[PDB]
């Protein structure tokens, strides 16, 4: 049974500007099987009411999803995306970096 | 230019947790326009782009019937595959199906597709001839024999040459304001000190549509392929896409480094360099 | 517009 572990990108829709409203995205791709758990975190805690795209897949059959939420970035607030998948022995947390 | 229509389907069994979940989406180029999810409270195919909303009740009614019909055949196929592969009924399995067409600038068929994958592996695919099959293994060969016996490829060929092409043309016209507009990338180069001896130069493309783009770094005009970190092209959430390419550069050598951008929304490829 | 589903596997 083939398994492919997620690529994970965490990033904003628009270039980040402190105190300015934006969207926080977590894009998970290249994975199989399709069952996955994705949370967006604000200062280590899970943000509620996060939305996601409908399941679709690439030419190599691997899956991709986008998870997203409205956010207003600030100097000090830390954001992240936490991902669990069958391929991971523990959930992976990828920190938001405004330069990536 | 050239354009494509695709429908994507995925069924995932979940023994002990009800019937397989079925999700299908349709795209024209990189624009989602319809969706159906069997776990939705009252499942119907729903519009996801404004230009399809004008389609009438007969349209929506037939699309929803098809979605439900395909969901059911996927469920039966998933049972069949446990037999073909001598598998337990205990585990979760995945069936994926894609089909659609590619058309040129004049709208004529370039290529049609209809292909299936079980548990992330190729199962059976319609060949480019639209008349013959590639079966991945002796299991798929059983399906091939049945489908050859029922002349299934002829039926798909007729669709792919006919309705697929004709309705893609229709959608391209109805959604001309967006589907026929390329948004070029907004591009810039950033510099990120790593140590006293090197820094990262990151070449950004933002806000572009469609998704296809080439971002390259050269050093003294030699491509830096093996040395460039290229992130996957990623959706911004507003229809547009983003991408970046980065190189690690010895301090003082930044001007030997040029970023090259090709997008269909650009008249000429761009050349960028870091500007302190 | 969608195609009619093919036959069973």
């Amino acid at each position: 049974m083939i398994q492919r572990t997620p690529k994970i990108q965490v990033y904003s829709r628009h270039p980040a500007e402190n105190g300015k409203s934006n969207f926080l995205n977590c894009y998970v791709s290249g994975f199989h099987p399709s069952d996955i758990e994705v949370d967006l975190l604000k200062n280590g805690e899970r943000i509620e009411k996060v939305e996601h795209s409908d399941l679709s897949f690439s030419k190599d059959w691997s899956f991709y999803l986008l998870y997203y939420t409205e956010f207003t970035p600030t100097e000090k607030d830390e954001y992240a995306c936490r991902v669990n998948h069958v391929t991971l022995s523990q959930p992976k947390i990828v920190k938001w970096d405004r330069d990536m | 230019g050239s354009h494509s229509m695709r429908y994507f389907h995925t069924s995932v069994s979940r023994p002990g947790r009800g019937e397989p979940r079925f999700i299908t989406v349709g795209y024209v180029d990189d624009t989602l326009f319809v969706r159906f999810d069997s776990d939705a409270a009252s499942p119907r195919e729903e519009p996801r782009a404004p230009w399809i909303e004008q389609e009438g009740p007969e349209y929506w009614d037939r699309e929803t019937q098809i979605c439900k019909a395909k969901a059911q055949t996927d469920r039966e196929d998933l049972r069949t595959l446990l037999r073909y592969y001598n598998q337990s009924e205990a585990g979760s399995h995945t069936l994926q199906n894609m089909y659609g067409c590619d058309v040129g600038p004049d709208g004529r068929l370039l290529r049609g597709y209809h292909q299936d994958a079980y548990d992330g592996k190729d199962y059976i695919a319609l060949n480019e001839d639209l008349s013959s099959w590639t079966a991945a293994d002796t299991a798929a060969q059983i399906t091939q024999r049945k489908w050859e016996a029922a002349r299934v490829a002829e039926q798909l060929r007729a669709y792919l040459e006919g309705e697929c092409v004709e309705w893609l043309r229709r959608y391209l016209e109805n959604g001309k304001e967006t589907l026929q507009r390329a948004d070029p990338p907004k591009t810039h180069v950033t510099h990120h000190p790593i140590s006293d001896h090197e820094a990262t130069l990151r070449c950004w493309a933002l806000g572009f549509y469609p998704a296809e783009i080439t971002l390259t770094w050269q050093r003294d005009g030699e491509d830096q392929t093996q040395d460039t970190e290229l992130v996957e092209t990623r959706p911004a959430g507003d229809r547009t896409f983003q991408k970046w390419a980065a190189v690690v550069v010895p301090s003082g050598e930044e001007q030997r480094y040029t970023c090259h951008v090709q997008h269909e929304g650009l008249p000429k490829p761009l050349t960028l360099r870091w500007e302190p | 517009i969608r195609a009619a589903p093919p036959p069973l596997f």
